[PDB]
RNA sequence: GAUGUCGGCUCAUCACAUCCUGGGGCUGAAGUAGGUCCCAAGGGUAUGGCUGUUCGCCAUUUAAAGUGGUACGCGAGCUGGGUUUAGAACGUCGUGAGACAGUUCGGUCCCUAUCUGCCGUGGGCGCUGGAGAACUGAGGGGGGCUGCUCCUAGUACGAGAGGACCGGAGUGGACGCAUCACUGGUGUUCGGGUUGUCAUGCCAAUGGCACUGCCCGGUAGCUAAAUGCGGAAGAGAUAAGUGCUGAAAGCAUCUAAGCACGAAACUUGCCCCGAGAUGAGUUCUCCCUGACUCCUUGAGAGUCCUGAAGGAACGUUGAAGACGACGACGUUGAUAGGCCGGGUGUGUAAGCGCAGCGAUGCGUUGAGCUAACCGGUACUAAUGAACCGUGAGGCUUAACCU
RNA sequence: GAAAUUCCUUGUCGGGUAAGUUCCGACCUGCACGAAUGGCGUAAUGAUGGCCAGGCUGUCUCCACCCGAGACUCAGUGAAA
RNA sequence: ACACAGGUGGUCAGGUAGAGAAUACCAAGGCGCUUGAGAGAACUCGGGUGAAGGAACUAGGCAAAAUGGUGCCGUAACUUC
RNA sequence: GAGGACCGAACCGACUAAUGUUGAAAAAUUAGCGGAUGACUUGUGGCUGGGGGUGAAAGGCCAAUCAAACCGGGAGAUAGC
């Protein structure tokens, strides 16, 4: 349950460490992004010699949320933090080469198959 | 809305209500009949009759529970020594309410509540 | 297609083998008993009147009892009419069971929604509250303006304001029929329907389908 | 309540083992990837139990690949293939939400000897 | 907010057309003492449904 | 002898010179994508940075981020940043008091609604004997938004680059209605931990007070962030537009006679209200089948007898409710409380025993307690009555039996 | 020195922000600064003015539930413009 | 002007915790504030809690939330030392 | 053991907000706020008088009255309104 101004950790090695959502994409007045949703972000903190710089504006896909995801039997999966994976602003392909922490099967689609394949665990 | 809720607020806070029913339960046990407002009488049933049900089984633990709920040793002794045995074979309904008109000062609807075998 | 009168027993879930939980409303549909058939010649329209359930005799008045006795059926808890389609025929005293829905895929369910009493505009009409702070004086859930000025110098009909909410007839359309259990007089539909537990429901084959 | 009771009773599982908050459990759940069906294990501490007949649930917490994760299982769901207690924990509370603020040595739970 | 015109005595009466009181439909008679009393209430002498329930 | 201001907020309503979506003609319209004009008001129509701003610029969205009217809509609805009192200062002008739609810091926003209006909810009488129900449907209201992906199809078109119409399927955004099975919030009425202190003689156990003392959990209910469902299809009559046949006018001509297509607009279809629809409607069922007197002699008045169907009142009450109202029940009874059993929640009570110098641990013990929940149960309270409501229901004319 | 002073003006350049008519650093084109109706600095101080950040949150997205006191009903008394 | 949440100099100073005449609970002592009874709608007032987010609110973080004790370790620019 | 020193009750104030606005009150209540050995605060009494006083200066205050107090008088001022 991510909205404008929500700060997120980064589940890749793109170099970003903290990013801020600046837009929930995909509809007028759309309030929230959850797992598997694409957002617009600004980079608020990055490591020195990484692939991205502080202040950059780009896209990301939410891969973990504190609110969590519900499954068809009523069950829930919740995480301790909110985290996303940075995407190239035009191609919407991942910028990093490694994925950190578990992701969920909600990413199992043609769009995020690279993330699914790189993740250490898929719940 | 108050859908399915139980209990009367009686234009008091929770601590006042709890204290007032502790006192009024003591008075009903002591005197075996009292006069009060009809709504208070209806509420007092839910306090007094579980105390009698408790007094049906005499034990140290139950006397301590009854003391916790009444804070009056004379009332606890009367409960366990007299009322419990008097009602040992009655399945609830230890009190009866009898409506008796309206108070002079404030036109409040009034009722007597008594132990059934008084 | 006629419908049937039932009772909202409550909600539960049906787990399927492939791991899906389906939330369901359990509707008890006892036999509906035809008490009157209306036709063009006498009534100017085609319908059946049905009863269901049971009623106590000392609460059944003599006019009601005479009506039931003419039908030849035991008194139920009320009477409900269903309009008849062109090919539908029924006879007085016939029993109609929940097996009527055996091959129906979706239903419309009508009930009396739960009663909220007098409701404000925030809850009744989804109005926005005004500031909690920033200087607001006594106006945090109040409606705001209710019109313009000298033109038109009045408040328009249908203005959204506070008032009674709920406790009114509501239809929910096109609910999946999950199970028809004629032996237990049960209809299971997917999702919620109007009304409190215990309330009467009218169930019909869906009009949109 | 008998109609809904019968509807719920015919669906309840009959082989749910006893477990308590603070125990470590392994839950085996069905995972579908294309046409294949396989069991994935999820093992962690039971921090909450909801006893509600067919609507019973329980919550399991683990630290996974550097990230804390909680799963709220619906006990009678067919998605849950099996539950097994790996270790018996000794706690006082019914709900161990305080473990959310603890990691490493501070999050250890004593074993229940019985 | 306040009236622009003094309301009439006629309008005052129309508002009060709902103010009248209603007398008790009928009193009940105790089967033993014969006292009249409000239904479901004890009598002035302390009877209810023919039983002396309270003294005085 | 006072019609409160700019902007914001809340709530809107209309026009159409249409921003999107719908329909069409021309194009210097290959396709995709545009330009321009016509029809069209059903529904929809950004969040932020700066600034008192309206506006504007900028960032990032969207199918789109329309233009105007409504006292530049809306302060007896809110704000009070700006303008526009009294304090103070700068630049500037003036000898000065002072001044400046120059700037700067600070600077009291009253009203208990009589009437109209509007949202809800009752009481009266009426509807022609009375009464209990189920309806018909004149009329009124709600609703009407749209993205993306896939198939058709890498097809038509095109040198390539690129890339469709028509039709079909899936899945979302926003909005709305219902609901509480799930996920949760609340849960001062349930259980536990704990600080200080006062008390119950003391120990042990408990209670009061300290924001529920502070906290950790949580039942029912209410609920959204939870999860079901909706917008339509179809039909009728059309707008712009397109036609067929066709003369006036031997040709031509969509038109003059005649015939056919044509859109989210219109009338329906969907949902709710609805016979005070005084034009007061229909259907089913139930109840009442006495006597006499008087007068100004008639839809007349009065007395005795009678008192129905049913209603109301009173009581026990309800996921019904401001009060009325509405629903359930009243001993031939589960209406409420209690009681019994269960569930749920909390998390192993007290007492006793064992170990330990002791704090404490362990056993008895998943113990004890457990609201609003579930299934039962006449223990308590729902009284025998009394009250209201009557006694076959006008005239005229037809039709029919008589 | 674009200032408690700069009309033009949101001047121009730099910084900070995704985006900054405010803020900070500069430039000098000072409409209309300037040396006891003092000029330029200044540690400490300030219920002083402006700007930024961490923490924090019902301020807000977007409100929900609860506890009390009114509002509502009954009895007594009984105003106002 | 009221049996009015206002104002009014001096003296006395118990217990437990506490630095204390703060504060909490009490003693001696004094009081429940001269309308009450029900109900458990909107809305207003005074409070409690809140999923995910965390200033996006707004003229402005207004209000709220937050910090909060003692001992010890440790503490920058600048400075009139 | 200095100090218009520091934290903080009494005491003296009055920076913010809500309430109240026919008030409980013709300036308050509640939560926060400043000073708190001093250019401090307070009791009793005294002195200054209206173009006059007093003023760490706001045209502030001088009995709920202040760019000239209150009471009585000139007085039926005058009023092309
Ligand atoms: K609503
Ligand atoms: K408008
Ligand atoms: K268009
Ligand atoms: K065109
Ligand atoms: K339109
Ligand atoms: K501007
Ligand atoms: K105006
Ligand atoms: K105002
Ligand atoms: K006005
Ligand atoms: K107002
Ligand atoms: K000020
Ligand atoms: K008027
Ligand atoms: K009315
Ligand atoms: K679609
Ligand atoms: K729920
Ligand atoms: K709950
Ligand atoms: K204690
Ligand atoms: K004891
Ligand atoms: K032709
Ligand atoms: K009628
Ligand atoms: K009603
Ligand atoms: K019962
Ligand atoms: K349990
Ligand atoms: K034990
Ligand atoms: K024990
Ligand atoms: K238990
Ligand atoms: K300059
Ligand atoms: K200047
Ligand atoms: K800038
Ligand atoms: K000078
Ligand atoms: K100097
Ligand atoms: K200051
Ligand atoms: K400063
Ligand atoms: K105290
Ligand atoms: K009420
Ligand atoms: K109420
Ligand atoms: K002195
Ligand atoms: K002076
Ligand atoms: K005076
Ligand atoms: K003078
Ligand atoms: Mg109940
Ligand atoms: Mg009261
Ligand atoms: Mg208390
Ligand atoms: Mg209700
Ligand atoms: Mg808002
Ligand atoms: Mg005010
Ligand atoms: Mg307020
Ligand atoms: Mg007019
Ligand atoms: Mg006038
Ligand atoms: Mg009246
Ligand atoms: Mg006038
Ligand atoms: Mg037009
Ligand atoms: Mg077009
Ligand atoms: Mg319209
Ligand atoms: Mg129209
Ligand atoms: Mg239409
Ligand atoms: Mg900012
Ligand atoms: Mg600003
Ligand atoms: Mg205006
Ligand atoms: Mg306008
Ligand atoms: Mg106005
Ligand atoms: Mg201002
Ligand atoms: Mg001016
Ligand atoms: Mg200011
Ligand atoms: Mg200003
Ligand atoms: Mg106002
Ligand atoms: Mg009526
Ligand atoms: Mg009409
Ligand atoms: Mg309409
Ligand atoms: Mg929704
Ligand atoms: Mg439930
Ligand atoms: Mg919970
Ligand atoms: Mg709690
Ligand atoms: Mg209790
Ligand atoms: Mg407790
Ligand atoms: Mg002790
Ligand atoms: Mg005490
Ligand atoms: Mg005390
Ligand atoms: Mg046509
Ligand atoms: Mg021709
Ligand atoms: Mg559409
Ligand atoms: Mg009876
Ligand atoms: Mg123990
Ligand atoms: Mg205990
Ligand atoms: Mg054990
Ligand atoms: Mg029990
Ligand atoms: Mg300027
Ligand atoms: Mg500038
Ligand atoms: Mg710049
Ligand atoms: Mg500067
Ligand atoms: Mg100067
Ligand atoms: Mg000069
Ligand atoms: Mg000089
Ligand atoms: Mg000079
Ligand atoms: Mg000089
Ligand atoms: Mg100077
Ligand atoms: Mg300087
Ligand atoms: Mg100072
Ligand atoms: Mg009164
Ligand atoms: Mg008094
Ligand atoms: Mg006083
Ligand atoms: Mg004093
Ligand atoms: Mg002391
Ligand atoms: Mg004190
Ligand atoms: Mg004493
Ligand atoms: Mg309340
Ligand atoms: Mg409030
Ligand atoms: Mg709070
Ligand atoms: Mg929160
Ligand atoms: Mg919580
Ligand atoms: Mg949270
Ligand atoms: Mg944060
Ligand atoms: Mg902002
Ligand atoms: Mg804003
Ligand atoms: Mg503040
Ligand atoms: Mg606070
Ligand atoms: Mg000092
Ligand atoms: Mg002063
Ligand atoms: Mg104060
Ligand atoms: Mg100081
Ligand atoms: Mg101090
Ligand atoms: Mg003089
Ligand atoms: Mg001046
Ligand atoms: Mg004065
Ligand atoms: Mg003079
Ligand atoms: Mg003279
Ligand atoms: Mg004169």
């Amino acid at each position: 349950m991510i909205q404008e101004q929500t700060m997120l950790n980064v589940a890749d090695n793109s170099g970003a460490r903290r990013v801020m959502c600046i837009k929930v994409l995909g509809g007028s007045h759309r309030r929230y992004a959850g797992v598997g949703d694409i957002i617009k972000i600004t980079i608020k903190e990055a490591i020195p010699r990484g692939k991205v710089k502080k202040g950059d504006v780009l896209k990301a896909v939410v891969v973990r949320t504190k609110k969590g995801v519900r499954r068809p039997d009523g069950s829930v999966i919740r995480f301790d933090g909110n985290a996303c994976v940075l995407l190239n602003n035009n191609s919407e392909q991942p910028i990093g080469t490694r994925i950190f922490g578990p992701v969920t099967r909600e990413l199992r689609s043609e769009k995020f198959m690279k993330i699914i394949s790189l993740a250490p665990e898929v719940l | 809305m108050r859908h399915r809720k139980s209990g009367r607020q009686l234009n008091r806070n929770s601590s006042h209500r709890q204290a007032m029913f502790r006192n009024m339960a003591g008075s009903l046990v002591r005197h075996e009949i009292i006069k009060t407002t009809l709504p208070k009488a209806k509420e007092l049933r839910r306090v007094v009759e579980p105390l009698i049900t408790l007094a049906k089984t005499d034990s140290v633990a139950n006397r301590r529970l009854a003391f916790a709920r009444t804070r009056d040793n004379e009332i606890v002794a009367k409960l366990f020594n007299e009322l419990g045995p008097r009602f040992a074979s009655r399945a609830g309904g230890y009190t009866r309410i009898l409506k008796c008109g309206f108070r002079a000062g404030d036109n409040a609807p009034m009722a007597y509540i008594e132990l059934v075998d008084r | 297609m006629i419908g049937l009168v039932g009772k909202k027993v409550g909600m539960t879930r049906i787990f399927t083998e492939d791991g899906v939980s389906i939330p369901v409303t359990v509707i008890e549909v006892e036999a509906n008993r035809v008490t009157q058939v209306k036709d063009l010649a006498n009534d100017g329209y085609r319908a059946i009147q049905v009863t269901t359930g049971a009623k106590k005799a000392n609460r059944v008045t003599k006019p009601e009892a005479g009506h039931f006795a003419k039908a030849g059926v035991e008194a139920g808890r009320g009477l409900w009419e269903f309009r008849l389609a062109e090919g539908e025929e029924f006879t007085v005293g016939q029993s109609i069971s929940v097996e009527l829905f055996a091959d129906v895929k979706k239903v419309d369910v009508t009930g009396t929604s739960k009663g909220k009493g007098f409701a404000g505009t925030v809850k009744r009409w989804n109005f926005r509250t005004q500031d909690a702070t920033h200087g607001n004086s006594l106006s945090h859930r109040v409606p705001g303006s209710i019109g313009q000025n000298q033109t038109p110098g009045k408040v328009f009909k249908g203005k959204k304001m506070a008032g009674q909410m709920g406790n009114e007839r509501v239809t929910v359309q096109s609910l999946d029929v999950v199970r028809v259990d004629a032996e237990r007089n049960l209809l299971l539909v997917k999702g919620a329907v109007p009304g409190a537990t215990g309330s009467d429901l009218i169930v019909k084959p869906a009009v949109k389908a | 309540s008998n109609i809904i009771k019968q509807l719920e009773q015919e669906q309840m599982k009959q082989d749910v083992p006893s477990f308590r908050p603070g125990d470590t459990v392994e839950v085996k759940v069905w995972v579908v990837e294309g046409s294949k069906k396989r069991l994935q294990a999820f093992e962690g501490v039971v921090i909450a139990i909801r006893n509600r007949g067919l609507h019973s649930a329980f919550t399991v917490r683990k630290i996974s690949n550097g990230e804390g994760v909680e799963r709220v299982f619906q006990t009678h769901s067919p998605v849950v293939d099996s539950i097994s207690v790996k270790r018996r924990g000794a706690v006082r509370k019914a709900k161990l939400y305080y473990l959310r603020e603890r990691t490493g040595k501070a999050a250890r739970i004593k074993e229940r000897l019985n | 907010a306040v009236q622009q015109n003094k309301p009439t005595r006629s309008k005052r009466g129309m508002r009060r057309s709902h103010d009248a009181l209603t007398a008790v439909t009928s009193l009940s008679v105790d089967k033993t003492s014969g006292e009249k009393h409000l239904r479901h209430h004890i009598t002035a002498d302390g009877y209810y449904r023919g039983r002396k329930v309270i003294a005085k």
